């Protein structure tokens, strides 16, 4: 199998460093040259820079805008790259991605970690039940969902059943209270008639404060 | 730095007719070889940009014919022949010529399709968050285009300004629809001080606006 592990990221205050880091698994990393692509929320893709296979030298170049104070590298013997990253300023905020351009995963990016530059202190998420009930009922359909409230910084992962429930679900992109504090509904729509006999439960992962709950969400 | 425009910013097209996305580089990309050192990259909802083309018109990996790049030198055109639901994303040009990498400001494809009213569902704050001091009431817009849809809340008839928060997810992939979750704040004081909790919904799919309402204790 041909895989990317991409970690690193996470919370950093302003002035503050991370370092960012890429894992090969079925290919060698020393026969590629490795890019890193940054997106701020809703935003475009900015390149931040790469690192040259060994053949062409190991050799770096840096975006303008990260002016000296980027440091890629790769251990080979992990076979991982990294993007060091120092004195970061709030405009640092973004999804950073992994870009392999070589023979394996060629123009192929990683799932990416999401970097957030912030003076904010982490906060695992409060979890609500959004029980169904005759209100959240239209016709033989029922709705219900589960509440992800209070909780800094993003991200947050909500699956149902364990990933068995799919269809009819809608995680909605967290909302920015003025607390400063993110919020979130992840919502199903289902068949009013299994409301009695199915199970629903939400699975919430807030990897940031390490808040994992199993939340069942019940009629009335 | 080679600068990369893209035109338009974003379009909306009906299943089964063709997308034109143009990319305009202010450096020639042209190579010794005749190919160009551009390539195109698809960005669906939630996911990680993918490649489309390459050399300015090779078809990256599992890329179906629908899609082709074209153009030389300077100037660029992305085609989908045929648009489809999955298609449904921002699509963006970029030059691989030299460093730093360009990309275009991105063009968003919306997928077109027949208007569809939203299913209203109401949601009072839970006991659970009740019993922790505080009160969310969520109003859900269901699978419903175009996007554009307006929400009122009224809170024993007194219309709520400034205490709710919108979040609308990114056109669905399968049936092109959206849906909307629209959250009303209030202390647990301000909750239990009212009865009724009305979410007012407006869209062009509703030949009038639909109201969706609780009384507090179900009365």
């Amino acid at each position: 199998e041909v895989q990317l592990v991409e970690s690193g990221g996470g919370l950093v205050q302003p002035g503050g460093s991370l370092k960012l880091s890429c894992a090969a698994s079925g290919f060698t990393l020393s026969g590629s040259n490795v890019h890193w692509v940054r997106q701020a929320s809703g935003k475009g893709l900015e390149w931040v820079g790469r690192i040259k296979r060994n053949a062409e030298s190991d050799a770096t170049a840096y975006a303008a805008s990260m002016r000296g104070r980027l440091t890629i590298s790769r251990d080979d013997s992990k076979n991982t790259a990294f993007l060091q990253m120092n004195s970061l300023k709030s405009d640092d905020t973004a999804m950073y991605y992994c870009v392999i351009r070589g023979d394996v995963y060629n123009r192929q990016w990683g799932q990416g970690t999401l970097v957030t530059v912030s003076s904010a202190s982490t906060k695992g998420p409060s979890v609500f039940p959004l029980a169904p009930s005759s209100k959240s009922t239209s016709g033989g359909t029922a709705a219900l969902g589960c509440l992800v409230k209070d909780y800094f910084p993003e991200p947050v992962t909500v699956s149902w059943n364990s990933g068995a429930l799919t269809s009819g679900v809608h995680t909605f992109p967290a909302v920015l209270q003025s607390s400063g504090l993110y919020s979130l509904s992840s919502v199903v729509t289902v068949p009013s008639s299994s409301l009695g006999t199915q199970t629903y439960i939400c699975n919430v992962n807030h990897k940031p404060s390490n808040t994992k709950v199993d939340k069942r969400v019940e009629p009335k | 730095d080679i600068v990369m425009t893209q035109s338009p910013l974003s379009l909306s097209v009906t299943p089964g007719e063709p997308a034109s996305i143009s990319c305009r580089s202010s450096q020639s990309l042209l190579r010794r070889d005749g190919h160009n050192d551009l390539e195109w990259y698809l960005q669906k909802p939630g996911q990680s940009p993918q490649p489309l083309i390459y050399l300015g018109s090779t078809r990256a990996s599992g890329v179906p014919d629908r899609f082709s790049g074209s153009g030389s030198g300077t100037d660029f055109t992305l085609k989908i022949i045929r648009v489809e639901a999955e298609d449904a994303g921002t699509y963006y040009c970029m030059q691989n010529k030299q460093t730093p990498l360009t990309f275009g400001q991105g063009t968003r494809l919306e997928i077109k399709r027949t208007v569809a009213a939203p299913s209203v569902f109401i949601f009072p704050p839970s006991d659970e968050q009740l019993k922790s001091g505080t009160a969310s009431v969520v109003c859900l817009l269901n699978n419903f285009y175009p996007r554009e849809a307006k929400v009122q809340w009224k809170v024993d008839n007194a219309l709520q300004s400034g205490n709710s928060q919108e979040s609308v997810t990114e056109q669905d992939s399968k049936d092109s629809t959206y849906s909307l979750s629209s959250t009303l704040t209030l202390s647990k004081a301000d909750y239990e001080k009212h009865k009724v909790y009305a979410c007012e919904v407006t869209h062009q799919g509703l030949s009038s606006p639909v109201t969706k309402s609780f009384n507090r204790g179900e009365c």
